């Protein structure tokens, strides 16, 4: 809600900063990270599906840093 | 003046064609143009008002509800249903709840229960637009020569603030004792509201893209309220819940504003209170020269006796900008300015002031030079050469050519398009580049709108090898695509 | 009674081993229990109280700048600094500004200045956690033979209400005319608190995973407020700020109710006003027979006059409650009751409240029978037979296996490794089977948990595949370990 | 923040409904729709950059929907 969908590319970029500095900007992945750090139960598993699914190496590395970022 | 010292920056040295200056201004940024001729300006334009503006959509934050009631009609026989959901003032729901036997119903097995209840609003926010006639900007040009005004004297008196409203079109600027500089504002294409959607909200406010705008979820109004509250929605707050099986009742579900705000975290700030004046803009224009003369070019060069009232600093390579204070010789003349080359004569120092002018045998003046790479000497003041203050800047030529390459190429990732209008004149080049960058840009780079920057670069990335481990020539171009364009706005962006 | 039309159920016919019977409860789920003798029981919990918590953090949620002043020092030479940093009842920030030339500075170039606030939180909501001892448990499990009471009387007196705390083990159950149940409750590992957070919330709360509970952002407190206001953060609300490039001040960034709530969406919901009294619970227990003796067995068979009031309902496969009403032959005794095959003589009705038992010579009482499948007679009352009621059910034997083959997978893939707890006594079986279930479902199918629900799903696919088109054998380990386990709980799960 | 790392999958799934039924739950979803409708311009490029990284036809259908998925 006024939690997700948050107005941000939407294409109004203007040469003085915006709302959120950066903060919201570097905080998203901040997240991700205290999330994965969190359950590496889940890291484990992607990673692996990763390893098997795929194969041509960069393939690999692709998906499984998404299925990362995919899981909030 | 009212730049020196004000990071974002540019100089424009060009008349070209006959008075066709190109420029681009935006708030933080200040433009100032040099001549061959003519008291080289500073524009900075500023409050850029809005009027007249209409209030359409209204979502609401706090939410409240009352009067609930809740009726069941048992196993079968009836989806339950009672009077109160007559007046759409209301909130309902037709739930399962398991009526038993016992429970002092019917045959129990299952059976139908609608909750309801009365839903109050309690601080919208509302949204607005504004119709482009009626978007005021104002901008403020100056001169130099200086004095006790002085640099950034902001509030004062000076250029005055000739205000343009695409309600007219070419403005004259009345410029003391220099003549009429002519500015062909666009406001029309720069902004470009009914686009952009005005957004206040519990005293504050955002410019807003329009889509996003409706879309936000929240109960909402329309846009002739006056006593309304036939809210469309509702279901996206207040929730009934319904534990295991039994009661099944409503709630609240809490206000929103910080919600809100953390949501609205990619609009820029802006204003409503105080006649709602959104700064941020970033209009662009043709400076029409001509009938703008310097002052002086009369009296004599004139000799003399003079201190100096501050050292030099420099922000931005070159800003050598020097306080003196003639005397003795009298009445209000000329100043012999130079940027020599240490001891052997054979000066090429940039001159921005385009030669001062004491005015009052006190009024301590104020040049303006932009020194060459290595040490640099400002002589200034004949006969018995008076004055000679030897500086030195790091002005090194290609750390120069650098900068440069950036900070420009930044004014262009942001602008876009129009960046192009910073080159006045056309001939091919500035013309058809932006020609060029104006659909190839509207395009791709802009047609994959909407996405985070990280996921942004992200792209960058994948594109850069699904490109870079290519198969014949078509990698160069697949590589540049990825390279800058998308990697570097990614890289850069996020405002 | 207390569970006839609960939706949500289960028997256990079988008192194994001497008394030993294993249920698990939960709420809005009512475990009933028959033997070859006992008068077959109810077992329902309801109130499970907590008592004596702590309050452990204490995250705010309308928080509100105030006295709010900014210094600034110049280029270079001073990072800015001022009194009210001391106070870390404040909040700072230092930050770059232009300070320039004629901004009545020094050298111009850019310079530091900070900002300041004192920050007062309006409206924090509060964490708590509970010891487990001191997690009172209320169990009420009850008889039948009817009444006026009926079913689901609820709200009267009937089995009483045994509590039971693990500051105790095993409580006697006082069962008027019956005897003495025996519970064994394990009220220990069953929600498994302190692992929880007690979350109260403007006044509604939940019970929500420690962890996450210390890790949502926002400013917070310690356990020991009592004017204290010396937030931890405050960083992750207010901000300040600072647009192009001058000025840079401060903002609250609005409450958070209900974005709060919004973020809280996985959590039961459940109490704090009025004692915390935290349902959704769900503690298992070894149910111990004997001792536990049915009524009758001692007045005759009694014959005579007899109407019914009521027909008969039937949610849940075979849920026959019928209503009757003796009269005549007085004197509170027993009554004829058997569950025959159309006329034929070949009964094959279970009977679920094992001989009911007249006792006012108006007490309406209710039997409650499972009629076969097909079509069945319910002939209660000998004599010149005096009563035969024709009704029939749809006990369709396989639509039977199946409903339950999944209801019970159901209670398995929620509770989880306990789910064997449901099967009263080992033996390898339900014995082993837990014992493997218990860690294989505490690994894998537990060790990548954290995950939505979505998402879960999305990996069962994602690995059926990976699977499928395996190679030797492995796969059809693959498969399953795909279909159900997580293909399923996904497409079951988010309680 | 209490807009995300939202209290979900800890593992605390009892018989009885959470807080939201299942509207957040669809919700998710829901938006992620509304947006892919908005912008299909990404919609295209992601399919796309698929259709060549990868190869193995279920390998793009995957980076696909994840693509997808991935940006809000
Ligand atoms: C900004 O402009 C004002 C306008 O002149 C300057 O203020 C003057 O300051 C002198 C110094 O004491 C006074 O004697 C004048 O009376 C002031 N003018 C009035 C009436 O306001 C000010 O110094 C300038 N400062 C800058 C560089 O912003
Ligand atoms: C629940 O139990 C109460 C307790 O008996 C039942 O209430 C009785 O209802 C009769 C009918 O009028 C009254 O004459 C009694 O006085 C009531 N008892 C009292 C004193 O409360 C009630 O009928 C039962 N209902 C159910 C099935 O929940
Ligand atoms: C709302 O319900 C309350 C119940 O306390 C009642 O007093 C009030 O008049 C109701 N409002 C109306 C006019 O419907
Ligand atoms: C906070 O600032 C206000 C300024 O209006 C002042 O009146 C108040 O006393 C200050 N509070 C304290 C005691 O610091």
């Amino acid at each position: 809600s006024v939690a997700l969908v948050p107005h941000v590319g939407m294409g109004l970029e203007t040469a003085t900063e915006t709302w959120m500095s950066s903060e919201g900007a570097w905080k998203h992945a901040q997240r991700i990270e205290t999330w994965i750090l969190r359950h590496p139960g889940f890291t484990i598993m992607a990673a692996i599906l990763a390893y098997t699914i795929g194969t041509t190496h960069f393939q690999r590395a692709l998906i499984f840093i998404l299925l990362t970022a995919v899981a909030p | 003046m009212r730049c020196i010292g004000i990071s974002n920056r540019d100089f424009v040295e060009g008349v070209s064609g006959g008075s066709w200056v190109d420029i681009v201004l935006e708030h933080g940024s200040c433009v100032t143009t040099m001549a061959k001729n003519k008291p080289t300006l500073d524009f900075e334009l500023i409050e850029t008002e809005a009027k007249q503006p209409a209030t359409l959509r209204k979502y609401c934050i706090e939410a409240k509800l009352t009067n609930t009631t809740t009726d069941s009609r048992c196993p079968t026989q009836g989806e339950p249903s009672l009077n109160e959901e007559q007046d759409k003032r209301f909130v309902c729901k037709h739930s399962m709840v398991d009526r038993g036997w016992g429970n002092g119903c019917g045959l129990f097995g299952k059976g139908g229960i609608v909750t309801c209840a009365m839903f109050t609003c309690k601080k919208n926010m509302k949204g607005k637009v504004v119709q482009p006639e009626n978007l005021e900007y104002t901008i403020v040009i100056t001169p130099h020569s200086g004095e006790e005004h002085a640099v950034g004297n902001d509030t004062g008196k000076h250029g005055k603030e000739i205000k343009i409203t695409p309600q007219s079109s070419i403005t004259e600027a009345e410029l003391t004792g220099y003549g009429t500089v002519t500015m062909e504002c666009s406001p029309r294409t720069g902004l470009d509201f009914n686009e952009m959607v005005l957004l206040q909200m519990e005293n504050k406010a955002w410019l807003v893209h329009r889509q996003w705008f409706l879309d936000l979820p929240l109960p909402w109004l329309p846009g002739a309220d006056t006593q309304g509250s036939n809210w469309i929605q509702k279901e996206t707050l207040v929730t009934f819940k319904n534990p295991h099986a039994k009661k099944q009742d409503v709630v609240v579900l809490g206000s929103q504003e910080g919600a809100m705000h953390t949501a609205l975290t990619g609009a820029t700030e802006i204003q409503m209170s105080s006649g709602n004046l959104l700064f941020t803009g970033h209009l662009k224009c043709r400076l029409r020269m001509d009938k703008l003369q310097l002052k002086g070019m009369s009296y004599s060069m004139c000799t003399g006796k003079f201190k100096v009232v501050k050292e030099i600093a420099e922000t931005q390579h070159g800003t050598i900008v020097i306080r003196v204070q003639y005397e003795g010789d009298g009445s209000p003349c000329k100043i012999p300015f130079e940027i020599m080359d240490l001891e052997k004569r054979h000066v090429l120092g940039r001159l921005i002031t385009v030669n001062p002018i004491v005015t009052e045998k006190d009024s301590p003046v104020n040049i303006e030079a932009e020194p060459p790479f290595g040490d640099s000497y400002i002589i200034i003041g004949v006969e018995p050469g008076q004055l000679k203050l030897n500086w030195f800047k790091k002005g090194s030529s290609i750390g120069q050519m650098i900068e440069t390459t950036m900070r420009g190429a930044k004014r262009m990732a942001i602008l876009g398009d129009t960046a192009w209008d910073f080159g006045s004149l056309g001939g091919v080049f500035t013309s058809i580049g932006k020609a060029l960058h104006q659909v190839f840009g509207a395009i791709y780079g802009a047609a994959f709108s909407g996405v985070s920057w990280i996921m942004k670069i992200l792209i960058g990335v994948i594109i850069t090898w699904i490109g870079m481990n290519s198969r014949s020539t078509s990698l160069s171009v697949s590589l540049v695509l990825v390279g800058v364009v998308t990697l570097y706005l990614g890289v850069m962006v996020q405002a």
